[PDB]
């Protein structure tokens, strides 16, 4: 999806 | 008391893309903004100077301050490994908003985003604490080396930053 992550980069 | 304004100017292959100035919105979120204000200076001895926008997904945002493990895995604060969300009192309104990346609750280091749209599904999972004055235009050539995955086409490197005021 559209997440703004640092490590598990997600859907 | 005052807002600061802060610069990164972005290159590739040593070729120049421009500058883009955000303004952090120290009256409301100041410990949040005084991390960045300080990476972006690099007064405590790293920073932004030298990574890159490492994930860049057109139509959402480019994101940026991986200066440990330069792929969105690491980064650190002024503060230690990471630091709490501060508050969530400003939101994700629309371009150019400036925001925290993290690993979830109170995981925030040096890694943020630049949005290209409002992205308010985000609004009290990550720190809002800035946005883009001047150099929007910018953002744009940088959303143009990204794809779906976010994987970009080139190094887009913070060649400088620092303070404007």
């Amino acid at each position: 999806x559209l997440l703004v992550x640092a490590g598990l980069v997600l859907a | 008391s005052g807002n600061p304004l802060v610069y990164l100017d972005v290159d590739a292959n040593g070729k120049p893309l421009g500058r883009v100035v955000l303004e952090l919105k120290a009256d409301v979120v100041p410990k949040t903004a005084e991390n960045f204000r300080a990476l972006c200076t690099g007064e405590k001895g790293f920073g932004y100077k030298g990574s890159t926008f490492h994930r860049v997904i057109p139509s959402f945002m480019c994101q940026a301050g991986d200066f440990t493990n330069h792929n969105g895995t690491g980064g650190k604060s002024i503060y230690g490994s990471r630091f709490p969300d501060e508050n969530f009192t400003l939101k994700h309104v629309g371009p150019g908003v400036l925001s925290m990346a993290n690993a979830g609750p109170n995981t925030n280091g040096s890694q943020f985003f630049i949005c290209t749209i409002k992205t308010d599904w985000l609004d009290g999972k990550h720190v809002v604490f800035g946005h883009v004055i001047e150099g929007m235009d910018v953002v744009k050539k940088i959303e143009s080396f990204g794809s779906k995955s976010g994987r970009t086409s080139k190094k887009i490197v913070i060649t400088d930053c620092g303070q404007l005021s």
